[PDB]
């Protein structure tokens, strides 16, 4: 007959052991630092940030190394490493007029005060495989301008001194927390920020680009992107004045979106807002598109896009949470299979009956 | 004892207290989902972060663990669990379900009747009955709180038209104490007559969803059904082929490609046991 | 004491768009029909004596209860037990998806009903009672047509047997011999099992038939009042003399 | 007064160069390699592979490196080199039956013939940020057990066997490729999985998650997982007869999905699949969840989620172009932003008069 | 001359031949929008790959090719593609309309007349005149079959009912040929009446979106109004502050945060050519 | 020759759901009413005489032209200029997220308007003549009742002067006497446009007031035809016969 047997726990140990080896590779070449990954794969370590939800560099680098690059596995092990920190503090509203930038530019005016500041960038490069890379190489020497930093006022602050926009004005309400309470829907726009910024890169891009194809439009315009280095402040209680702690690195957009006519206000555009971790800023503009999206029960629009859809839109826009999920079926499942098999094979036997 | 340099069950304290809390409120509300603010466990989300939860909040020091998946204390993720909360804690395990003081569950429960100060955790999925009708939670939570479960009842009566039979076949929606409407996790139809005043403590624990409901011992707990077709539990024509037993959950075991297949007992414990007495 | 009161009731959308300062009493056994020019508010007073709508001003009084200080709880309890509620498009008071079978039987478990079989035969007595025939119980209402629909989601409101029912035009998109038939059994249910009847109609005929008392609104205000004899054949306000003599 | 002036070209050739000494860092560390990206980071170089349609190790490497991690521009830059290249052949199909197994798990069944191989995989680890590979460490010796492969049947060749499911037949159907001709919709089945096969792994994952939480269920279990060596061969035509060109590591995710009943057959199973390059099976999984839930069409399923539309779905699934669209709003927009002042304008003041 | 490695122009001649192909389609069929399998280019999808594949496929050895990007030589990714262009064929390029060959442009018409033997090339992100109205091309393209074009009016009635005016200010819908509506891409109101009756050729071409349209020369492009709400062009009460022009379209530069700005031509070889003249 | 020939006209869902062997004719300037008990086909016959259901047997002939051996576009063009269609269920008929102004003008704009104040003025005119107020017309039908809705339907398809207008239930959920103002006007344009009308209805009394001629249907087969009068008043079939019998007396 058959006597069952102990196998899950060596499988496991043994799988382990497997994917260890596999991230290792061949030992013939150095093994990877995080220190390489963070400084040269610097884009998917700002991913990796943004949506773990721990702005350290460092973290976000030895969770790629340990995911063997795998962003969703990164992040997850970021914010599994997240819940095991205590919080010491809560920062002091960050303040972006701040920001030492490396990039600013405005597509709604040719030419603004500041200037259009490309810095680091991709665009404009044509996307053909450079094999150099292949080998070793130099890096260019970088032209050198002038030091100073030229007054850069955001460009939704020149549309709102001419009535063209609205202000964002600060009634002092206090930010929902939705990682310390489970969000409730319809959720604040706080809360929705929030879950947008640790939401899936690639789901936010496709319900944006599909807003710009008529899914829920709001005609948006790249009203600034900001890319620079912000300051931290904290009140710690052992002092009661504010410290500063250092600086992020920081990428802001602001969007211009379809103008309202409302009854007693002059007409006026509206506005999404987008803040990530470090210099990726398509998840910003991504953010800010369907931050306005979501604004439309405050606008009361018809929503014609799941876009506009809240609860559809951040009940699976954590890859933590979809990731696992798609990843459970993995998991044994023969029990309920067997259930359902239980139920299939007598509908057979009572439909040939 | 623990020594892995985290704290006693991996949860800091403000969570600990925090899911004591929902557990309490669901023990005084049964079959509500309490929300709870749960945090991120080393596990994935959906493979049983609730349960993991609930038992840190619970275990101590003196308990036994008991950590089956699919009925079986060796599977994968039981063994994944139970590894865990050896680190984390330095518990006494157990593989049987009459020495555990605490019983961690996916998909089933076990053929042992349960005693009086047992403590027994699901792993649940998708904590809202109502969840494959109304994929919205903004409904269903109205729903509940309205007693408005006659989006089931039309179900189920438009499965039995449809087929004859009610299709749901696991995580068979339950009454319980009279009034609120609740998903016993994706264990089979077999194992829900166990739940009906039962002397131990259930806890149902839905990490990824953040919710947190419980039946309390010796609490009425009746699955949805018609007279005139009663809740009947999933039925074999074979025993086991390693004990003989007629009364166990049995898993079909494919032996090769020509279609020779065995069942045995899911819950392996149980199956142990009726070999041993022969 | 009245099964249904209301007092100074008043829902407005804007100025003469609604209804305002109606008042009434409904006793068991007595249909209180409601008649009026297109947009006078007809609707809008059933809804918000069906608790379907939060009046501005005014108040229901439902066996001596207030029927909105009461929670969400006991007026959904109240509608889906013992109130029926058709609507004036037949598709609002019926579950697409869901089969005619399903339709009715839906408000037999809410009573309490769980034998399927004994659901299913009440289904078949009654969609053979509003002229559909059984095998169309398995069928989709979005299947049926616009009269079969209505008479579907009148089935589907008497089912239950209930104390009080709010029609909207329950008789418009049906042919004369379906509409006595559902008017027949309307009286014998309101004769034999008491039943209290709310129906807003433009067909005069069919209250005459039906409403022991009648209601007339214009701009959303009651001008007259009455039993339906009365009103009908000795009207005083001139919109209803205009409605009157308008009858072909 | 004022006179124009040229900045545009050096302004991008300086943008460029801060991009490139961004991506090389600190230049004390040593420079990444794209070996050392294809043996360590396999997992982010699959997805480049999947989704940039090139089943080239080494070139997703290389777009990774030059891309600085950012797995969207990476993809971007592998399907703008497939552009560039003549197709020599087109492959006899696949025969994944023939696959060397690195790693083979079924949900349904506890045990299957040929076993539950987990192989190499992060399922079971617990998500602790290792730290020790902050620094250099030594690779795992692995545990050795007998060297043959079982016979592993397909479980569903199990499944259709006892009736349960249907056998995929072929009838010789030419696929539809939208690689030559654009998408029409409705869409064929093939064209359909060439295009969720290209889509991103994010969005894709969102909507089986949706699917699995209410938004279009399909009632999924994991058939089968299986990744490794699966051999290609083409029928060159200087020679007449087929040739093995070599091996391509894949992962197939076959998924049980819930039973129908059609009218003249016996109830069974229906069901979906999923093909990626690499051993990343999350996005076979996302890919044949999606695949079942565009299957409506063919079984008259009532939409009830947007996993189910295919136009939405589709149009949006290839973040080559959702990327590309929603970063174009980067681009100077002051020429149609001048239009919609010019109207905002005018309104203001015909409101205020 | 090409000394990059490519092909001339980039594209294989099976690229080439099918957008020639479907770029006769669209000049036998004014306004309709010709599917075509374009390919990823090394510029972003939305960066002007249709136009990109468009002039590739067009260009050749003797051609002067022009780039505007809103109307001005000198912008970003103009430049990026005059210089790929440069790098893969080696034409000449200039900045003087009059002395183009090939126009390729990005969101204006030259102030410039064009001429004979001159084709102007247009970069468009969305083909579809009815997208915004009708998200779906299952419906847009039996719209366009059917010319059912009822939709469009009904936007525009209800833009005017609700704003007095209509809100569309750029990508102006507009009839060719008195049967298709067309996207003119999104060159603002300014320009469409440059297309009517031009003696220029006029491509357009949406890579993302895998369309191609044209317009021949003298053609009838008629923008969609009414008569006492009349197309009226964008206006600015002040003149260009370099060149003096009151008949150029105008870009506001802002030149400090206390709001002080200028408006100066984007059309900046225009502006070059009315500064020279004084 | 007849404005609309039917011959041999059949589709069918199942047996004896739908219509079959349903021939007629219409010249213009005559109404020619449909009656039968709920689910007798009227509504599918309408449907597929408007060309909005393909036949699955039978021809449908509109000025000496097959009406669907013609292109779509054809059909769609017949449909959009000169030919009404009123629904049973008023917001078929309607655009929901257009103002009342919008849905009115789309039909005039199909047939050429191309001035916003003619086509404005005009939708206020037929909003008055159909008794809905002037200042209703830049409100969305959703917030209109059942009755307004339906008046609103009739208005957009007769605002253009079509020659053949189909209508189902048209007077269900109006008032006596707008009901008796919508006839009027149905009866103006007959006999001054020459308008052909094909309604469905339950009212015996609109039809005798207005269908020249009528067709009973029972089981989906044509049962009685013939003039009006003699129909309603010289029942032959049995059923309609009951159906007369039923009128409720006043
Ligand atoms: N949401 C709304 N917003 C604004 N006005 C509304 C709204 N709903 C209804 N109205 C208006 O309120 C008035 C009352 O409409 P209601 O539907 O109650 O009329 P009614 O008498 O029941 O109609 P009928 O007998 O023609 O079906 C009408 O003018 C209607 O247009
Ligand atoms: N899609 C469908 N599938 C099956 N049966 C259908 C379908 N549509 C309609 N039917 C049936 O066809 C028959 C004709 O319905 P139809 O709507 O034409 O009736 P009618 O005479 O216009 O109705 P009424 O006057 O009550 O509105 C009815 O039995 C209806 O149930
Ligand atoms: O949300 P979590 O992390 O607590 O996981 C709960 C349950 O969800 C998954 O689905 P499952 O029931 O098949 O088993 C898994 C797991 O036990
Ligand atoms: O699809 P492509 O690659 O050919 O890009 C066409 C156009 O789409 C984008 O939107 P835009 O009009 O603002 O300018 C961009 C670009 O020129
Ligand atoms: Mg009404
Ligand atoms: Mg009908
Ligand atoms: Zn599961
Ligand atoms: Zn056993
Ligand atoms: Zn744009
Ligand atoms: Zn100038």
């Amino acid at each position: 007959m058959y006597v069952a047997v102990k196998g899950g726990e060596k499988a496991i140990d043994a799988a382990h052991a497997l994917q260890e080896s596999r991230r290792r590779g061949d030992t013939d070449l150095p093994e990877l630092s995080v220190a390489q990954i963070e400084q040269q794969l610097n884009l998917a370590v700002d991913r990796v940030m943004t949506e773990g939800g721990i702005a350290d560099r460092e973290l976000a680098a030895l969770a790629l190394k340990q995911a063997s690059g795998d962003n969703v596995e990164a992040i997850f092990l970021l914010r599994a490493y997240r819940t095991t920190l205590a919080k010491l503090a809560v920062s002091e509203p960050l303040d972006t007029t701040g920001m030492r930038l490396e990039r600013r530019i405005s597509a709604v005016y040719k030419d603004i005060p500041g200037g259009q500041l490309l810095g680091p960038t991709y665009d404009y490069t044509h996307r053909l495989l450079d094999f150099t890379l292949l080998a070793n190489g130099e890096a260019p020497t970088l032209t050198t301008a002038d030091s100073e930093q030229q007054p850069s006022p955001h460009v939704f602050s020149l549309l709102a001194r001419q009535g063209l926009a609205k202000f964002e004005e600060d009634s002092g309400a206090q930010p929902d927390d939705i990682t310390r309470t489970p969000p409730v829907y319809p959720c604040s726009r706080s809360s929705r920020l929030q879950q947008l910024m640790r939401g899936d890169e690639g789901y936010l891009l496709a319900l944006a680009y599909s807003t710009q194809r008529g899914y829920g439009r709001n005609h948006p315009f790249a009203g600034e992107i900001r890319s620079g280095y912000i300051d931290v402040s904290i009140v710690p209680e052992e002092l009661g004045f504010a410290v500063n702690v250092g600086e992020l690195l920081m990428t802001e957009c602001e969007m211009v979106n379809g103008f309202i006519d409302p009854p007693d206000e002059p007409p006026h555009f509206t506005r999404g807002y987008g803040l990530v971790f470090g210099m990726s800023e398509r998840k910003a503009m991504a953010m800010a598109l369907v931050d306005r999206a979501l604004q439309a029960p405050e606008y009361g629009e018809h929503a014609t896009g799941p876009a506009q859809d809240e609860e559809f839109v951040l009940a699976h826009a954590d890859n933590v949470e979809a990731a696992g999920f798609v990843s459970h079926l993995k998991l044994p499942h023969y029990v309920d299979f067997q259930a359902e098999l239980e139920l299939l094979k007598r509908l057979q036997q009572e439909k040939n009956h | 004892a623990n020594l892995s340099g985290y704290n006693f069950a991996y949860l800091d304290e403000q969570t600990k207290r925090m899911i004591r809390r929902a557990i309490l409120k669901a023990v005084a509300i049964p079959g509500y989902q309490v929300p709870f603010g749960g945090r991120e466990m080393p596990m994935p989300y959906g493979w049983g972060t609730g349960g993991i939860q609930l038992t840190a909040s619970v275990i101590g020091e003196s308990d036994v663990l008991k950590v089956i998946d699919q009925g079986a204390d060796d599977t994968t993720n039981a063994v994944s669990i139970r590894n865990f909360f050896k680190r984390v804690t330095g518990v006494n395990t157990t593989e049987r379900t009459d020495d555990a003081t605490l019983i961690q569950t996916r998909h089933r429960i076990p053929e042992t009747p349960l005693t009086e100060d047992q403590i027994i955790i699901f792993q649940v999925p998708i904590p809202e009955p109502l969840r494959f009708i109304e994929p919205r939670e903004t409904e269903t939570r109205t729903m509940h709180a309205l007693e408005e479960y006659g989006v089931m009842q039309v179900k189920l009566y438009e499965d039995i038209a449809r087929f004859g039979h009610i299709a749901t076949t696991y995580a068979y929606p339950v009454k319980v104490n009279g009034r609120y409407v609740m998903d016993p996790s994706p264990i089979p139809k077999f194992d829900n007559p166990k739940m009906d005043m039962m002397p131990a403590l259930q806890l149902f624990g839905a990490g990824r969803e953040k919710r947190i409901y419980a039946v309390p011992p010796f609490t009425r707990v009746e699955s949805l059904d018609f007279d005139d077709h009663p809740f009947t539990v999933q039925q074999w024509d074979e025993p086991c082929a390693i004990c003989g037993s007629t009364h166990s959950y049995l898993d079909e075991v494919v032996l090769d490609d020509a279609g020779n297949r065995m069942f045995v007992c899911s819950d392996t414990d149980y199956c142990r046991q009726q070999s041993e007495a022969k | 004491q009245p099964l249904l009161s209301v007092n100074n009731l008043t829902h407005l959308y804007a100025p003469g768009k609604g209804f305002s300062d109606v008042s009434f009493d409904l006793w068991p056994g007595e249909v209180l029909g409601i008649v009026g020019e297109s947009g006078s508010g007809k609707t809008t007073l059933l809804k918000s004596i069906s608790a379907r709508l939060t009046p501005q001003q005014g108040e229901i009084h439902y066996e001596n209860r207030s029927l909105y200080a009461m929670s969400e709880a006991d007026r959904r309890r109240l509608l889906r037990t013992e109130w029926g509620v058709v609507h004036q498009h037949p598709l609002d008071g019926l579950r697409r998806q869901v089969s005619a079978g399903g339709n009715i039987g839906e408000r037999l478990m809410a009573t309490g009903a769980r034998h399927y079989g004994d659901i299913r035969a009440t289904a078949q007595k009654w969609l053979e009672e509003v002229e559909i025939p059984a095998n169309r119980i398995d069928d989709l209402p979005t299947t049926f047509s616009g009269g079969m629909q209505q008479r579907l989601q009148i089935a589907r409101n008497l089912v239950t047997h209930p104390k009080l029912v709010f029609m909207d035009e329950p008789t418009g998109g049906l042919d004369v011999s379906v509409q006595a038939r559902l008017l027949d059994l309307l009286r014998g249910l309101v004769v034999e099992l008491n039943l209290a009847v709310v129906i807003v109609t433009h067909d005069l005929g069919v209250a005459r038939l039906l409403a022991d008392r009648l209601l007339v609104m214009k701009q959303g205000q009651v001008v007259e009042s009455g039993l339906t004899d009365r009103v009908l054949d000795d009207p005083h306000h001139p919109y209803t003399q205009l409605l009157v003599s308008s009858v072909l």
